[PDB]
């Protein structure tokens, strides 16, 4: 019984708006993404009640698309949203960091410095709802009172604080540092059951760089980050593009990369299918299934390696200091099933969801209701076990959220520093030639958009030649700004 | 739910059809044929709270 | 064609000298004596 | 015109630029709560100023 | 390197990867099915009655439907009154001019408690009753009150479904002889699920590639010599040796999948039962 | 109630034989290692219930010389059966050292 | 029948991100000399810097530790609600009032 | 050097942090509060005292 | 709130109930009373917050 | 949205790459004879292994 | 296939070249006055010569 | 040259090599688009009414 | 009617002319895969012939 | 291009005429080395 409510009120209540049939005699608002609409959508218990995929580890079919980050048992949201108070009216007093990189770690030398930012007091982006609604339609207006800057000055002694300031104003002593995840993003709109898109950016010097990170995310959950104000931002919760929280990460069918529309990459038949970074094989073949899911051997070899240099010397469990939270390996978990055969079992005759009955006169019919019906035997599932012995066939798809696929721009795909030998191979030439990418992808009901990081060097450099001036000579090679 | 799924097993004195009126079947044993009426005599816990 | 001869990679410390070498010796002699309490060294882009 | 073979996007996809209007055109909302017109509508061609 | 193996496994008739059952689990461990049971010639039921209808026909149906042009839509025999739909108001008011329904299961079947009960569907729309031939044997079983009889009270249909219990083991079978299932005292008949074991593979695939065997061993050797590089004695426990080498090298607590390695570890609330009693400092009500 | 069923699901089973009780007039098999023999045998709750030897983190004495790894809360033996379906006919695809 | 309204958690976004305009070239800010006024920060439409402080402190520190000031929480659902691993139900004996 | 802000947050009507209710939570989820209704010009009560 | 809020009553521990026929009064005694709506916890949630 | 002038493909056509799934999505067939699902269907996201 | 978000042309637009047939396919007209077939029609694949 | 659908433009961007936009290096107030038309006042750039 | 086709820039040294034709979609097997479902038309593919 | 419109979906077959030359040589007995290219559309 308490396992049942752990399946109704935790997973079965999170089906998308195809399911969750509205009950009778209560009318619901039109807007479809308020809380006034998502309160009355009553999920059916008799879909994944307690008997679904029984004794397996299978996430159900419409759980491919919903994140576990709109979740009301989100243990971060258990902590953040109650650190304020349990009520509608909260006089918060919070402290934001300085998280832009190039003036974060920059130690500042003596003078006088005009310093500005600006704060996003629209209410959809400042807040993270769990279930997500039109958070400004319901009316949740945050207002600001008086906004400051606390600063901690180290009490450095005057024999040294006047020595160091005359030391960090040379050319060669200056401050210069990267951005972690040095990259450029290029986010592409792959519309709503489009099974594949092509991609081009034309004809640039690929001077020195390493790695391509790329993932998928729903266009309902992206900002229009260019404009300050943003209309149309319907859903306000657990935005992947900002939170580092990717969950359509596993819905790439086949990925391929072609420089110049002629030459493949890596070429030379290094990988087994060199015109192909196949990533989820949906056919048997002659065996390309790492770890009992459908991830292939050609791509697990360069998604176990590129984070850890595992691979050619054993497929051992990676070290815990290298295994982080946003790593690939910690979240990659396979699955399986035994779905009933629709062909061989001659007595197979499927039952539509209003007519499947377990706990026949011990449940409600449609939605959680009182006692009705009569005690009686069951229909679904067909028993996969034992003397009954229905013929079966398996299913082998995975999900690896929370991280990004990475293709290191290398010869042997090895992370061997900032540069790569094949990264700085093009400076030995002078080519500046284009690429095309085509991403075969899982079709979906929602318009969805495709994210690409060209993980390209992002280096700033500052020095203060006098008391008060500060100049910031930037560089990004390639994908520059001038 | 009660022990057995039985709320009020009233004897419903079995009968077999015949044209425009019907009576007196052989094999129904009229003093015993008990079913319920409505639903199960069910009472409720909120075992989560 | 060397990474080192490209000037904007030594000017940005993409490819070039480690932090113990391109800084003036008056700074590294200070930086290894105050790293216990006033840590500077996450600012200088050790190039790999 | 009348595809009938549902392989879709054979066409080169250019990135969506960063502003409001090239992402969706669902029934949006202003910052206090009244709904704003979609970009399909020709209502949003004059500056509605309250 | 590794070895890639493909094949089809039977798992035995004793797989059971879950405790409890998936077939009428929330139903009590003791409550019986709405069956008949057979006399020398007579019948006795213990069933129940959802789906309060309005007007029985002669031998057609129950009149649930109400169209415009005087079309009383009746009940299909193998199909409805369906066992999971009924009264939702707790004022049934049954005993008025309205009449009641059900599906009481016939005695060609065996009999079983409601817990762990199952019968395969025989028609796509929900279809309980099994066929003989196309006649799925469902008759118009009628009943009528003692108070003012022969105006009937409950038509409720009969089935000869294939009843099977995929996980029960029949604790308290009563004292009924051979060849009599669905007897009088056979109603009692509680059940309990089977003990769940797990026919998985072995940890780290130890034993699949048998080491430490004098003879019937394997050879790495070049073609130019066929001088073997493997000498396998009887006493060198190499199957064990790679296990707990990964303890001295890596993490045991992490569940890897491609090697199929995951530690055979108990729960410290099982081997060591730290017993503290229960939290019943206040009463708990229905 | 819930801690009562915790003992019987987990620790009041896995007792060696002559402690389980064959119920009335069921046709249990004869081989001690068949599933259907250890299936139909039913252990007594009163021998190891929620009242016995409370206050001591005691491995109970007939259970002491039993595997805790035949136990079904074996999270590295429970894991690998979840990894390979939930039924009879399993077409595996494995990688072996 | 009163079923409960379903709960959500209005809270501040983790690491307070989105509360300062980043990469909106035009809505940027500037650290600049009081006498010199020149931009010591220019910004691009690309070059995500919310995926570069968040996800940066994942490398140096950890993130599974909760935190007060900057509300640096986790987003960790537990791994048995996305990937449900059912035991069936934990009953082997009745239970009642 | 970190900023701080302060002010008032409004959160909307749609907050509800706790799952389930806190108001009469241990009730059976079908039972009514003791009330009545107009039959025609007349009230019959369903209460308990 | 206490000061600005209008109808704030001073209900205290003896005069404070939800679950009115469902929890015992002043201890883990057996429960008594009748069903009745709650009074004490002010909602802070919804339109009536 | 609502072309009404049937000059079609003004858009730059990128080559279809060489694999199954970017050519059509008609009701295909496996090598022994049962039909395989089209690429429009969400059935073909898990490895159906007999 | 089934856009439902009406942001349109994310695809790279190539210039229309200069001839008749890539601009529209409305019901055109010959120089004296009879209507000519649209380019959608398969009538305009043979040289109709009066 | 008699163009009259010339006011129908809303915003215009421009980029070189898909990465560097133009005028570049933050010349204009909003540099990575040329907002020929702004249908929301907000802070208000509606020059010449 | 029309299809525009572009390839990006490169050197154009030592290439002879062109060849272009038209093929039904069923008449061209996607050659890069090992097995190619959806390929039904066993009808003398001009892509290979 | 401009093609005639047809109900059945048809795909187009641009085939360039870039050279595609191979050269082999072997120094010793159990060896072969094939050094080759096609210019343009080279594999580098």
């Amino acid at each position: 019984n308490l396992w049942r409510s752990f399946l109704y009120s935790n997973v079965a209540l999170y089906l998308p708006d195809s399911y969750k049939i509205t009950p009778d005699n209560i009318t619901l608002p039109e807007n479809k993404n308020t809380y006034a609409y998502m309160n009355g959508r009553v999920a059916v218990p008799s879909a994944l009640d307690t008997y679904v995929n029984i004794g397996a580890r299978w996430s159900p079919d419409p759980m491919d698309n919903v994140n576990p980050f709109n979740h009301h048992r989100n243990a971060g949201l258990r902590y953040r949203s109650m650190l304020l108070g349990n009520g509608r009216y909260v006089p918060f007093h919070i402290q934001v960091p300085q998280k832009f990189f190039a003036i974060k770690n920059l130690l500042l030398l003596p003078g006088s410095y005009t310093y500005e930012w600006n704060f996003r007091k629209d209410v959809n982006m400042i807040l993270q709802s769990s279930l997500g609604n039109d958070l400004r339609v319901d009316g949740a207006s945050v207002r600001f009172d008086s906004i400051n800057l606390y600063a901690n000055f180290f009490p450095m002694a005057h024999n040294t604080a006047s020595t160091l300031e005359a030391m960090l104003r040379n050319d060669t002593n200056d401050q210069s540092f990267n951005d972690y995840l040095c990259a450029a993003n290029m986010l592409y709109p792959i519309p709503s059951n489009a099974t594949s898109v092509p991609i081009s950016i034309p004809s640039r010097n690929w001077a020195a760089f390493r790695g391509w990170s790329f993932t998928r995310l729903k266009t309902k959950e992206t900002p229009s980050l260019g404009s300050g104000f943003d209309p149309y931002f319907t859903y306000s919760g657990s935005v992947p593009y900002l939170d580092g929280t990717f969950y359509l990460n596993h819905t790439f069918k086949k990925v391929s990369i072609m420089f110049d529309s002629s030459v493949s990459w890596p070429g030379n038949d290094r990988l087994l299918t060199p015109n192909e970074f196949e990533i989820k094989r949906t056919v048997d073949g002659e065996g390309y299934n790492v770890a009992q899911c459908n991830m292939t051997k050609d791509w697990f070899l360069i998604q176990m390696l590129s984070h850890y240099n595992i691979g050619y010397q054993g497929f051992y469990v990676p070290e815990s200091y290298k295994d982080r939270m946003y790593s690939f390996f910690r979240n990659f978990q396979p699955m399986s099933r035994q779905v009933v055969n629709t062909t061989t079992y001659k007595e197979y005759q499927n039952v539509t969801l209003p007519f499947q009955h377990n706990n026949s006169g011990f449940v409600g019919y449609m939605g959680p209701t009182m006692r009705e019906g009569q005690a009686y035997p069951a229909n679904y599932p067909y028993p996969l076990i034992g003397q009954t012995a229905v013929p079966s066939l398996t299913q082998k798809k995975f999900l690896c959220d929370r991280t990004m696929w990475r293709i290191p721009f290398s010869s042997n795909f090895m992370s061997m520093g900032a540069l790569t030998d094949l990264g700085q191979n093009m400076l030995y030439a002078n080519s500046a030639h284009a690429l095309d990418m085509t991403f075969e992808v899982d079709p979906m009901d929602e318009p969805t958009l495709l994210y690409v990081l060209f993980e390209v060097f992002d280096v700033v450099r500052i020095h203060q030649p006098h008391r008060g001036v500060i100049e910031a000579v930037y560089l990004r090679t390639p994908f520059s700004a001038g | 739910f009660p022990l057995g799924g039985s709320a009020a097993t009233d004897t419903y004195s079995g009968i077999k059809a015949n044209g425009q009126t019907w009576t007196a079947d052989d094999n129904y044993a009229d003093r015993g044929a008990e079913i319920e009426s409505g639903n199960i005599f069910a009472m409720e816990i909120n075992l989560a709270a | 064609a060397t990474p080192s001869m490209m000037p904007q990679w030594s000017y940005m410390h993409i490819a070039g000298q480690d932090a113990s070498e391109y800084l003036s010796p008056g700074l590294v002699q200070f930086a290894r004596a105050t790293d216990t309490y006033f840590s500077l060294g996450n600012k200088f882009r050790n190039p790999t | 015109v009348s595809f009938k073979g549902g392989v879709f996007s054979p066409y080169l996809t250019t990135r969506l630029p960063a502003w409001a209007g090239v992402r969706q055109n669902v029934m949006g909302s202003n910052v206090d709560g009244r709904p704003v017109a979609p970009a399909n509508s020709a209502t949003l061609t004059y500056a509605t100023v309250g | 390197t590794y070895f890639d193996i493909r094949g089809v496994l039977d798992r035995g008739p004793s797989f059971k990867p879950y405790s409890g059952t998936a077939y009428n689990s929330l139903a009590p461990k003791t409550a019986p099915n709405p069956c008949e049971w057979k006399d020398n010639n007579k019948i006795k039921v213990r069933g129940q009655a959802p789906f309060i209808g309005t007007n029985i026909n002669k031998d057609n149906g129950i009149q649930i439907g109400t169209d415009t042009t005087n079309q009383p839509i009746y009940a299909d025999k193998t199909y409805q009154p369906e066992p999971q739909v009924g009264q939702t108001q707790w004022n049934s008011e049954v005993g008025a001019a309205q009449k009641v329904a059900g599906r009481v299961l016939k005695d060609t079947t065996p009999m079983l408690p409601c817990y762990g009960s199952y019968a395969k569907p025989t028609n796509e729309k929900g279809g309980q009753a099994s066929l003989i031939t196309l006649t799925s044997d469902v008759n118009l079983q009628f009943f009528a009150l003692p108070s003012t009889p022969n105006e009937p009270k409950a038509v409720l249909y009969a089935e000869n479904v294939s009843i099977e219990a995929p996980d029960t083991h029949l604790v308290y079978k009563p004292d009924v002889a051979q060849g009599t299932i669905s007897s009088a005292d056979l109603l009692t008949q509680q059940a309990a699920p089977n003990r769940p074991n797990y026919i998985g593979f072995r940890d780290n695939f130890i034993g699949l590639m048998y080491y430490n065997s004098t003879g019937n061993m394997g050879v790495l050797a070049g073609q130019a010599s066929q001088l073997n590089a493997v000498v396998d004695l009887q006493d060198r426990n190499t199957e064990l040796s790679y296990q707990l080498m990964l303890d001295a090298l890596g993490d045991r607590s992490r569940y890897f999948s491609m090697w199929n390695q995951a530690v055979d570890s108990y729960d410290p609330d099982v081997r060591i039962i730290e017993n503290h009693g229960v939290e019943d400092e206040l009463p708990n009500y229905c």
